[PDB]
DNA sequence: TGACACGTGCCTGGAGACTAGGGAGTAATCCCCTTGGCGGTTAAAACGCGGGGGACAGCGCGTACGTGCGTTTAAGCGGTGCTAGAGCTGTCTACGACCAATTGAGCGGCCTCGGCACCGG
DNA sequence: CCGGTGCCGAGGCCGCTCAATTGGTCGTAGACAGCTCTAGCACCGCTTAAACGCACGTACGCGCTGTCCCCCGCGTTTTAACCGCCAAGGGGATTACTCCCTAGTCTCCAGGCACGTGTCA
C-alpha cells in the first residue's frame, strides 16, 4: 500500500479531539491527509537545498529548523 | 507525548526525500523536529477548522470549512 | 478614484495623533500612503468577511464575520 | 473625528468589496476596528522619527513602516 | 539615497539594448522600484545562505543558490 | 560590458545588505554574478514591456504597460 | 464541476493518445483529473487575455490577444 | 474529425466564466488549436512517466506527476 | 485468479446549430497642445596601481558519535462488524430591515495671503 | 550665518453628496419529520518501541596556509545635468461600418444501466 495510509484514521482523530472537535465527517481524513502532505513535501524540500549548501550528505537538526523559519509562520 | 507514531511518519518523509535526491540519511532531532513541527500545524488547522465550524449552524466539521480556512488564511 | 475624502480623514489622523504625542509633524504625502494602505486593508477586510457571510449560507454581512476574520488572522481581538 | 468616516463612504468600500446586503450595526463596528488599526501603525512609524531624531517623518520611512505593519 | 545612483542614461542604454525606442518620463521611478524590489529579495536569500555557513563573507555560491531558488 | 556602473550599485547593494545583518563584508565576483543576474532581468523585463506597448498601437512605452507585463507574467502587482 | 461533455473529450483524448502509443486505456478518475486541470488552464488563459484586451482601447478579446498572452507567460 | 466535439457554446461558456463580454469570431480556431498542443503535450509526458515505469496500465498519479512537472 | 475496463444497445429530455434581426463597438481621419530627442558644455564621481595589513576561506587530519541493518517479542493500537442515537435540512408563518427615491445643506475643494520652524548650504 | 520650503492659520465662492424622510419588498429565525451516518462496544490481529550486537561513514574541531578585501593616495578622465531648439506623437472628436448577442425553430445525442466479454499484476 502507500505510505501516505500510515498516518491512520485514530491518529488524526486524537490530533483532533485535542483541537476541540466534537465529530468529524468520514471525508475529513482523507482531506486531511492531502493537505498534511503538501506542507511536509514543500518544507522538506527547502530542508535539501540548506544539506546541499553545506556540502553534506546527512541531513542535521539545523537545516530543518532554518527550513521552518524562513516559511512563513502564522 | 506525540499524538503520530515515529516509524510510518519517518518512512513517509524518507520516501519523499527520495525524489527531490537520492542516497540521503536523516538525523533523529532532524526528523523529530520536523514531526514536532508538522503536528503543531495540524492541531493549529485544526482549531480554525473547528472555530469555523462552530460559526456556522452545524456543529460538525466539513471539507468546505478546511476550504475556507486556508483561503482566509492566505496559504492557498 | 474610491478613496475616502482628504480633509475628514487628514483631521481624524491628526487627532489620533495628538491624542498618541504632541507637536508632531506629519506631511501630506505621509498621509496618502496612509490612506492607500488603509483603504486596502478595509477593502481586503470586507472581502474577506462576505466570503464568511456566503459561508453561513446568508447573503447579508455581520459584526461577527468581521469579529471571525481577525481572529483567524491571529490579530489580537 | 470617527464621525467623518461617513456610512455612504463606507458602504462604497463593501460595494466594491462585492458585498450585496449589509447591516446596520457594521458601520459602528467598522469604525473601531480602523481607529485601531490606525493607532498602531502611527504608533511605529512616530517610534522610527524618533529613532531618526530628524523630527520630520520622511515619506519613504511611512512606506517602510506601513510594508512592516502588513508583513 | 544609493537608488538614485542607477542614473537616466544607463537606464535608458537597457531600454535601447532592449528594443525600445522611446520612453515616458514616468519609466525612471517605475523601473527603480521594480529594481529595488528584486535587489531585496535576491540579497534576503542571499544573506540567509551565509548564516547557515557561518561565515562573515557572501560568497558567490550564496548568490548563485539565491537566484535558484528565485524563480521568474 | 556591464551597463550599470559598478560603484553605485555595489553602494545600494550593501545598504540593503546593512538592514538584515551588520558588520556583512561583500565579495567581488558576490557582486559582479548580482549585476549579471540583474540586468539580465531588467533587459527581459524591458522586452517584454515593449512587446506589450507595440501591442497596444503606440510608439513609446507607459507606466500601465510595466504593470500589465508583470501581472501576465506572474509577479505581484 | 466540468464545463465541457465527457463523452466527446474522452473520445478526443483516446484519439490523440493512439499516436503516442498503441493500445493503451485510461482510467476514469485521470481523465476527469485532465479535465479539471484543462479547463482550470483554459479559464486561466482567458482571464489574462481579458486583461490584455481591457488594457487596449477595445473591450473585445482577440485572436493576436492571446497569442500575446501565450508569448509573455513563455509557452513559445 | 474529434476537436469539432468542443463545441462552440461550451468555449464561450468557459469564456464567460473568464469575464468577456464580447467575442470575436476568429477564437474559437485559435482556442481549439491551443487546447490540442496542451493535450498533446501533457499526453506524451503522462505516457512516458508510464512507460519509465514498465507498466501497461497509465494511473492516476502518472498523469498527476506529470501536471505537476510541467507547472 | 478476480475486480476493473471496453464494446453494444433502448429512449428521452436537455443541449447544439441555423436563420431573421439591428444597433453599438470598431476602424479610418484630423487638429494641437504636449513632450521626448540632440546638441554645447563643464565639472564631479570613477578605474586602475600599489602600500599594507590582517580576519578569514579552504585544506589536512584525528576522533568518537550517532546511522543503519539485524534479531526477539509482545502487547497495545488498528481494522472490521453490529448497533442505538444524534445530526443536516425545506419550506412551513411571519416578522422586520435595508433598498429606492426626493431635498435642503454644510462641509470639501479651489484661489489667495500673512506667518512661524528648522536643518542645511 | 542667513534660507528656502512646508506647514499653520485664516478668508471665500462655489457645489454636491449626506442625513433626514417615506414607501416598499424579501429574507432569516424556529421546527420537524425524512433520512442519514457516526461513535461506542466486542473480536481478532500485527507490527513497532525497545534493545543491544555489530560494523562503520563521517561531522566536527584544531592547526597550517594563503588570500584577498578593506582603506587611503591620486590623477586624469570621462560622462552625467541643465537648458534651448527642434520635431514626433497621444488623444478626443467625427463619421461610417459590420457582426455579434437575442430569440425562435429544428435537430441531435449523453447517460443510467443492463449485458456481455476481456485482462494483468
Amino acid at each position: 500500500r502507500d505510505n501516505i495510509q500510515g498516518i491512520t484514521k485514530p491518529a488524526i482523530r486524537r490530533l483532533a479531539r485535542r483541537g476541540g472537535v466534537k465529530r468529524i465527517s468520514g471525508l475529513i481524513y482523507e482531506e486531511t491527509r492531502g493537505v498534511l502532505k503538501v506542507f511536509l513535501e514543500n518544507v522538506i524540500r527547502d530542508a535539501v537545498t540548506y544539506t546541499e549548501h553545506a556540502k553534506r550528505k546527512t541531513v542535521t537538526a539545523m537545516d530543518v529548523v532554518y527550513a521552518l523559519k524562513r516559511q512563513g509562520r502564522t | 507525548e506525540l499524538l503520530i507514531r515515529k516509524l510510518p511518519f519517518q518512512r513517509l518523509v524518507r520516501e519523499i526525500a527520495q525524489d527531490f535526491k537520492t542516497d540521503l540519511r536523516f538525523q533523529s532531532s532532524a526528523v523529530m523536529a520536523l514531526q514536532e513541527a508538522c503536528e503543531a500545524y495540524l492541531v493549529g488547522l485544526f482549531e480554525d477548522t473547528n472555530l469555523c465550524a462552530i460559526h456556522a449552524k452545524r456543529v460538525t466539521i466539513m471539507p468546505k470549512d478546511i476550504q475556507l480556512a486556508r483561503r482566509i488564511r492566505g496559504e492557498r
